[PDB]
């Protein structure tokens, strides 16, 4: 999360390779996120 | 019986009737009206695809809500059909290539497929086992293609007593193969004498054979209404579409009749001629 | 009573009162019921065999205007020989008021049409013609428009029930889209909920 | 302008669009429709309702729903006598079937009553 | 934005309407959330000891429809209503 | 004046002699229109009384002061329907008692 | 595609790049809305009201309850009043702007669509955090609005105002001063106020072409009399004039919005009555009443008066009407809906009698269709 | 009050006619337009990166149809049907059975996520709060066949998270 | 009662409208097999086009006859256009059964038919 | 706590698992069956059986307005336990 970007940009997510097993480096879907930062990036808050 | 399985009332768009079909094939063509008469009856339809899910796809919709259902199976291995046979009430045999491959010549796809899956449709426990194949398809000459379906016919025969054996003739319709083969052409003639029959007048009989007990065991070979001439069909065909190798052998050959057996009348389903449905379908004609 | 109940103008109330009256005196020929309402809004019902005349009447005449037209739904209540009601829902420009002209009429005998006078009223009646079915004599275009072409039934009666007796599906047998009779998924269970115990007391109407 | 008219039946029924299968198949019932008893008030009386008996409803098998090919059985008119209920049977083509009225017999009670003499009508705890 | 000076003169050459400061891409009024938990008051009613609800009983209130003639000189012919005010050109910036 | 807010209103040339006749022609047309009618009367009393109105004016601005139908031609227009009405109310005789009355069960509501 | 905006099978019968007459063959857009109304209650069938109209969120709920509060002798309290005004205010300014855009993309005039819909995208934010759903946020129940606005967003509506000032006067810097626009648009669609009269023609219409008429001035059926603004009247009947029209009532909605807040009186939510609102859940959860209440509330439906009503609000379009036939129940017995859409596409015929194909596009462009509440 | 548009008149002054015929002759509005749309060229446009940053959202969004459960114990729900009777398409069907306790239960509950619309009536109707409309909002289903959840499914979509719910049931359980 | 009948006066102008409006549909059927592109010969589209019109034989009454000429003409004149489309004329023939016979016997193997 | 049927399938927290004559069974090919792992009546005996030394007590459920409305529960039993019909969860008095 950054502060010099706007609402939108502030908060971003970067997937692993292979968080299942399943060749994630590539083709990252939604819902690789767990609940908790689901919370939290999708700007319900403002704290992690 | 068990529940879920006894009919209610009218028919078709989820209303269930009696029958659990497993169909063989059917992304080809005459499964896939006989698929879309089951889904009109209202059944639920086990069909298996080796192939992609975008051809099952476009012929897809035609059953209601859950009804068909997919898998994925090969002519190697028997667990896959046993997979498909896990719970099935009827069953249907409509296999075939009209041109040799690769992996599969004539030889082993009417030889190899049909034994594997008679043997484990009577092991696994179904009923009224229907197995299509070529009118006079014999162990004569001039096509392999005939003579192996003449040797799948010997397998299906002696294994599995209780079967209905059925044969129809060479059927036109909206995705003919050899209809569309006249309309595209480039040629000659001969005296052969040849009936073609309707589609649907074969899958009317034979899905009133697939919910019709009491008679099986015979075996049934199906009727044109004109039975007449090839030159003058390839003549009525360029009429009407208003223009002046294996496959080219069969159709030179012979159509012949067979009263030994019994046809559509015998069953109850009325014929259609050629013209009328000729005039019907032969679209895509010039503009 | 002052806080949370929505408070009457009785100025409204006495002038469509005296408004009402004027009517009733001046067109003796049609007038059967002219009633007002609590939040002061006319209503004049009215024989359908002077529907021409008084709407010729009350587009003019410099006591009331009422050049605006709009609802026309000729509102299904059965238990009557005369079951549906014509209602045209009339506006002023000079003057802000609101008056509903209720004529009554059945499924067979025609209304005489205001299109000759309203200009509004065409596709209004095309719609209550092929929504109900309530001729208009001496109409110019009467068709079909919200409905299929292929469709009949006159649907937003109580007569014809919330499913249609036609659904829709496609076959691959004759490769179009074919019609069918209603074969649904669900029940659309319905539930009772006239409950008892006479909510309102006003409104007792006469037993015997 | 001093028309035709002429006292005669009506046939509506073949331009309400309905199929003749319905004309003919079911049979309306009209009813006053009784007290639901568990509750005690009499506003969901003073009606006419009509109904259509009920045809199959089978089982959804993939979840258990009642899915019938019934269109007509959910409609239930609301009318305010017998004779217009007769009427528009007749009109509207179908046939129809009159349960007629039972409205609750008068009676008389009194606390009085209650306690008398004797006279075996005793409430005997109160 | 958060860039040079060259082309934050040429936004504001190609039209002279302040471009930095009204930028639509805000990064001071994202709301403070977490906010402290809202008590939300209630006015005229729950008030004990007058409460009658037959008092304000509004929905009985409604009367049905008075009726005037049926089928079952007097210097007169008012309107419904006064006839409307014609109304006036606006101080805010009219035309002309 | 010049250009009247109105769209398919041309600006008048003669207001008030083109008025007068009109109203003339009202109260020649009504005095066709029989007598015990409610209608004569009230036509009579609102017509003569517009009348008044403008033939006691010489004045433009005070004539849309002192009457209504802003701002000039509309009074006229609303003129020439209202004789159109009453040229067709020499037909229609609505002053005649009823046309035959509701089936009496039929406008009272609950149902 | 794109030239029905939607769909209408439109059926001009033409001589050459010109007309001899048109028929539009509306309804394919077909429902059932009145059917499945008289098929369920109030409080059930509110979202019909929400989208027969499917861009005016929250004005046709407004209309819906009022309805429902003028049969029902209930005055809602004074700021779930303010409430439904500033987001009547909010869904006017929504509403014009996707006219102008919508005109723009079928016209042609790729970019300042986009434009305002960054801005619109915000608005959806708005009625986000408001409700929760993106468009269809039912919202108004009838007896005042429920689930009032969380803390934290009238200051994020003023920063809105300041924004979107400045954005649609770049608006007009882009489109009004154009050559070709006004070349486009000055030639057709002439509007006779005795057409205007018969043809039951309803709001933006009646401004642009002659007559003074305004349900916000004339009729207030709220606390619309309590703030400065003034509609725009049209010259001559044109397109042109009819957009100025649009961008000026846009222009005085942020006038309403400004005032609105700077006269936000914290009052209350709902009214006083737990007859036709629901209780909280406070309460809800400790009373006994208010379980009794919430219960039958919900399940059977609250009774409603036996009566015929009629009203109508000044929703974007125009004069939107809903007619209320209400038997002794909790179900309406049978209501209608006055389209502006509806009677604005009757005029078709009289808008373009004398032109060609394009012009009909524009026709059908300058008039806000939705085609959602052209069928009813 | 009422302010009109469109009433000017071309001045015939020699500066205003050439004013009009430098416009006519010269392109300058064109190129004002022109201006115009370079000056949002050279801004920084806001879309975001989508699979990296998600959009932003209230905590009063309503998604997934999640069911709750008493902390570390059993089911919220109590088969009380109120949420069949107020579901406005009645895409809710409840078939309820008490088991081997006595205290009351389901056998059934199931949602069509075709017909549901997503109001949140069956959020504000549950006197439990045991149907909650849940946080998220990816479904992105391939057959017909899934989208017919049942009460296993819920509770296991319950199940699959709660932290999320629970926090956004205590932001926002005062309002409503 | 007071009726008003729309077009005739007795059953002698229903019978020639209606005779009228079958000369109609008798030389506008092979129009529309022409333009359709159907798949239908042209006596089995008249002959249900006369199935169609002895369906309702058995009306009597002027006012009804009438409205069934209403019905047909405004038919005839969305056929005569091209308003309509090939699902709708063949949505006026039955080639998607709908097998059910009248037989008893039928109606009691498939169930609850009456 | 599953059930070790001749099919094999899962049992669920209701008794509605199949037979060997079901074809539902043979649309179950394939595709999982996804039922509930944490069932709901036996978590009633992981919670201890709490003792409020009062006759006539009151349940809520853990929060104010975040679980089930008061209900005030009687404990005159002498041998059998109190129990909210909400929670589920019971009490005994404390002489
Ligand atoms: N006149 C006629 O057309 C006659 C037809 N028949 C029978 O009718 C049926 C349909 O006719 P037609 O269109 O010509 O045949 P098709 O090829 O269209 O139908 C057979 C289907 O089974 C599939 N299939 C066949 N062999 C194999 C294999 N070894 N492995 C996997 N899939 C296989 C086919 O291709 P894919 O694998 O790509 O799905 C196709 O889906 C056939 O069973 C044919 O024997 C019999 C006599 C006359
Ligand atoms: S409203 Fe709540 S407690 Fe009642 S049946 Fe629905 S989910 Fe269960
Ligand atoms: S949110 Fe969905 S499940 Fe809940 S009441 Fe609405 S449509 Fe029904
Ligand atoms: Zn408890």
């Amino acid at each position: 999360e950054d502060n010099k970007q706007f609402f939108g940009r502030h908060r971003w997510v970067i997937y692993t390779t292979e968080m299942n097993g399943k060749n994630t480096f590539w083709d990252v879907d939604g819902s690789m996120v767990p609940p908790e930062w689901h919370r939290w990036l999708h700007c319900m808050t403002d704290d992690p | 019986l068990h529940h879920a399985v006894i009919p209610h009332g009218k028919g078709g768009r989820s209303s269930v009737s009696g029958i659990v079909a497993t169909v063989f094939g059917a992304t080809g063509f005459l499964g896939r009206y006989l698929v879309n008469h089951l889904g009109r009856m209202g059944s639920q339809v086990i069909v298996p695809y080796r192939c992609e899910p975008y051809d099952t796809m476009h012929l897809r919709p035609m059953g209601d809500l859950g009804q068909i259902i997919f898998m994925d199976w090969n002519g190697r291995d028997k667990d896959s059909i046993r997979r498909a046979v896990e719970h099935s009430n009827v069953v249907i045999n409509l296999v075939g290539r009209e041109w040799e491959t690769k992996n599969f010549d004539f030889e082993d796809v009417f030889v190899k497929i049909p034994q594997a899956i008679a043997q484990v449709s009577k092991e696994a426990g179904v009923e009224k086992f229907i197995h299509i194949s070529h009118l006079n398809a014999d162990i004569k000459s001039s096509s392999k293609y005939l003579r192996n379906k003449a040797v799948g016919e010997k397998e299906v025969r002696e294994t599995f007593p209780e079967a209905t054996i059925i044969k129809p003739a060479d059927i036109f319709g909206r995705e003919d193969r050899f209809l569309n083969y006249f309309a595209n052409i480039r040629s000659l003639g001969k005296k052969t004498v040849k009936q073609p029959v309707y589609i649907v007048d074969v899958t009317k009989g034979i899905i009133n054979a697939i919910k019709d007990p009491d008679a099986r065991g015979k075996t049934f070979a199906f009727v044109g209404p004109n039975r007449y001439l090839l030159f003058d069909l390839v003549q009525y065909v360029f009429a009407v579409a208003h223009r002046p190798r294996d496959k080219v052998e069969r159709i030179h050959t012979t159509d012949r009749t067979l009263p030994h057996l019994p046809g559509l009348e015998d069953l109850g389903v009325q014929a259609t001629p050629l013209e009328l449905k000729a005039i019907e379908v032969l679209r895509r004609h010039r503009t | 009573t002052r806080p949370t109940v929505r408070p009457r103008n009785d100025v409204a109330h006495k002038q469509l009162s005296a408004f009402g009256e004027y009517v009733a005196e001046i067109l003796p020929k049609y007038v059967q019921q002219v009633q007002v309402s609590c939040f002061s809004e006319l209503e004049i019902c009215i024989h359908p065999d002077g529907v021409i005349p008084v709407l010729t009447f009350l587009r003019d005449h410099s006591n009331a205007q009422f050049k605006s037209l709009a609802d026309l739904t000729a509102v299904d209540i059965p238990t009557r020989q005369n079951r549906f009601e014509i209602v045209y829902n009339l506006l002023s420009l000079r003057f802000n008021s609101r008056i509903r002209v209720k004529t009554y009429t059945d499924e067979l005998t025609p209304v005489e049409s205001s299109v000759s006078v309203y200009k509004a009223a065409n596709w209004y009646e095309r719609e209550i013609w092929d929504m109900f079915g309530v001729f208009f004599a001496n109409h110019p275009d009467l068709r079909r428009i919200l409905t299929d072409y292929g469709f009949e039934g006159h649907p937003f009666r109580k007569d014809f029930p919330l499913s249609g007796y036609v659904e829709l599906r496609y076959d691959d047998e004759v490769k179009r889209v074919v019609a069918e009779p209603v074969e649904l998924a669900q029940e659309f269970r319905k539930f009772d909920l006239n409950s008892p115990w006479e909510a309102f007391p006003a409104y007792r109407q006469p037993p015997e | 302008t001093q028309l035709i008219t002429v006292d005669e039946k009506l046939d509506i029924t073949t331009l309400t669009g309905v199929p003749e299968e319905h004309i003919k198949t079911r049979k309306a019932r009209i009813f006053v429709p009784a007290r639901n008893n568990m509750q005690s008030g009499v506003n969901n009386t003073k009606k006419w309702k009509m109904e259509f008996d009920t045809r199959e409803r089978w089982e959804n098998p993939l979840m258990g729903w009642a899915s019938t090919a019934d269109p007509l059985s959910n409609l239930v008119l609301t009318f305010s006598t017998k004779e217009d209920a007769i009427a528009f049977a007749e009109k509207n083509g179908w046939s129809y079937d009159v349960e007629e009225r039972k409205v609750p017999k008068p009676k008389s009670k009194s606390y009085g009553a209650n306690f008398s003499w004797n006279k075996r009508t005793r409430v005997s705890t109160k | 934005a958060s860039a040079t000076r060259l082309i934050q003169g040429l936004r504001n050459w190609a039209s002279g309407r302040d471009l930095q400061a009204k930028l639509q891409l805000r990064y001071q009024e994202i709301s403070k959330r977490t906010q402290p938990p809202p008590k939300l008051p209630v006015g005229p009613s729950h008030r004990l000891s007058n409460n009658y609800y037959c008092a304000r009983d509004g929905r009985r209130e409604a009367m049905p429809p008075s009726i005037v003639m049926s089928s079952q000189s007097e210097k007169k012919a008012v309107s419904p209503a006064p006839p409307i005010k014609r109304w006036e050109l606006s101080q805010d910036e009219p035309y002309l | 004046k010049k250009t009247t807010g109105l769209v398919g209103l041309a600006v008048c040339e003669t207001p008030h002699e083109r008025l007068k006749i009109l109203y003339t022609k009202i109260l020649d047309v009504l005095g066709h229109i029989p007598k015990n009618a409610a209608y004569r009367k009230y036509t009579e009393q609102i017509t003569n009384e517009k009348l008044s109105i403008v033939k006691a004016e010489p004045d433009v601005k005070k004539l849309e002061e002192q009457l209504q139908g802003g701002q000039i031609e509309e009074v006229i227009l609303q003129a020439e329907n209202e004789l159109s009405l009453a040229r067709k109310m020499i037909q229609w005789k609505p002053w005649e008692p009823l046309v035959e009355e509701p089936p009496a069960s039929q406008w009272k509501w609950p149902i | 595609h794109p030239a029905a905006h939607g769909v209408l099978r439109l059926v001009m019968e033409l001589s050459g790049e010109m007309v001899r007459k048109c028929d539009p063959h509306i309804g394919l857009l077909h429902r059932g809305t009145e059917k499945l109304i008289e098929y369920k209650t109030y409080l059930q069938a509110l979202p019909y009201f929400d989208r027969l109209d499917y861009v005016s969120m929250m004005c046709n709920e407004q209309a819906y309850s009022l309805a429902v509060e003028k049969l029902l002798n209930i005055q809602p309290p004074p700021r779930a009043q303010w409430i439904r005004v500033l987001f009547g205010e909010i869904t006017r300014l929504l509403n014009h702007i996707m006219a102008v855009t919508t005109h723009a993309l079928d016209i042609g005039a790729m970019t300042p669509f986009f434009w305002m819909f960054e801005e619109r995208e915000k608005m959806f934010e708005f009625y986000e955090r408001v409700s929760g759903a993106r468009m269809h946020a039912a919202y108004v129940r009838p007896g005042g609005v429920h689930q009032d606005l969380p803390l934290g967003l009238m200051d994020d509506i003023y920063e809105f105002s300041k924004n979107f000032s400045l954005r649609i006067d770049e608006l007009e810097e882009m489109l009004t001063n154009n050559r070709i626009w006004r070349n486009r648009t000055v030639d057709i669609g002439v509007v006779t106020a005795e057409d205007a009269l018969n043809y039951g023609f309803s709001g933006v219409m009646l401004r642009g072409s002659g007559i003074q008429w305004d349900l916000r001035k004339t009729q207030p059926y709220d606390v619309y009399d309590q703030v400065e603004f003034d509609v725009p009247i049209g010259s001559r009947g044109d397109c042109y004039d009819r957009y100025l029209c649009r961008v000026e009532e846009m222009r005085q909605s942020i006038r309403i919005i400004s005032q609105c807040l700077n006269k936000m009186p914290p009052g209350e939510i709902k009214v006083d009555d737990a007859k036709v609102s629901p209780p909280k859940r406070a309460e809800m959860k400790t009373s006994m009443e208010s379980l009794i209440h919430h219960f039958k509330l919900y399940t059977e439906g609250y009774q409603v008066p036996p009566g015929a009503t009629y009203t109508a609000i000044e929703a974007p379009k125009g004069e939107f009407g809903v007619y209320l036939v209400s038997d002794g129940s909790s179900r309406p017995y049978r209501c209608k809906i006055k389209a502006p859409g509806f009677a604005h596409l009757a005029g078709l015929d009289k808008m373009s009698k004398g032109h060609m194909l394009a012009d009909v596009v524009a026709i059908i462009g300058t008039q806000d269709i939705v085609f959602g509440e052209v069928d009813r | 009050t009422y302010k009109y548009v469109n009433l000017r008149e071309p001045s015939m002054d020699m500066k205003s006619v050439t004013d009009r015929a430098a416009q006519t002759l010269l392109w300058t509005e064109l190129i004002r337009g022109l201006g115009m749309t370079l000056s949002y060229l050279f801004r920084e446009p806001a879309t975001i990166n989508y699979p990296f940053e998600k959009g932003p959202l209230s905590p009063r969004f309503r998604g997934e149809h999640a069911l709750r459960r008493y902390p570390s114990g059993e089911e919220r729900c109590i088969a009380c049907k109120l949420c069949e009777a107020v579901c406005p398409a009645q895409a809710i069907t409840i078939e309820a059975e008490p088991r081997a306790d006595g205290s009351r239960r389901t056998t059934r509950y199931d949602i069509d996520m075709t017909k549901c619309i997503y109001c949140g009536f069956c959020q504000e109707a549950c006197p439990v709060d045991a149907i909650v409309e849940g946080p998220n909002f990816e479904f992105s289903t391939e057959t017909h066949e899934e989208l017919l959840y049942n009460k296993e499914k819920l509770l296991n979509n319950g199940d699959k998270w709660e932290a999320e719910i629970a926090a956004n049931i205590q932001a926002d359980y005062l309002y409503r | 009662t007071s009726v008003k009948p729309i077009f005739s006066r007795d059953m002698n102008e229903a019978k020639r409208r209606v005779r009228e409006l079958y000369r109609a549909w008798y030389r506008e059927v092979p129009n529309t097999v022409h333009l359709f592109q159907l798949d239908i010969s042209v006596k089995q589209g008249r002959d249900k086009v006369r199935e169609m019109f002895k369906k309702n034989a058995h009306v009597t009454d002027p006012r009804v006859v009438d409205l069934l000429v209403i019905k047909g003409k405004m038919e005839l004149e969305e056929t005569i256009n091209v308003w309509k489309q090939r699902t709708h004329v063949m949505r006026f023939f039955h080639e998607t059964e709908a097998p059910r016979p009248k037989d008893f016997l039928s109606k009691f193997y498939v169930g609850h038919d009456p | 706590g599953v059930r070790t049927s001749p099919t094999g399938e899962k049992v669920t927290h209701t008794g509605q698992v199949y037979d060997d004559e079901d074809y539902r069974r043979v649309r179950f090919v394939g595709r999982q069956k996804e039922v509930n792992e944490n069932f709901a009546i036996d978590l009633i005996a992981e919670q201890p059986v709490s003792q409020v030394g009062s006759r006539v007590i009151s349940c809520d459920g853990g929060g104010g307005a975040l679980g089930h409305p008061r209900v005030y529960i009687n404990l005159d039993k002498e041998t059998k336990t109190g129990t909210c019909g909400y929670c589920g969860l019971q009490f005994r008095q404390q002489h």
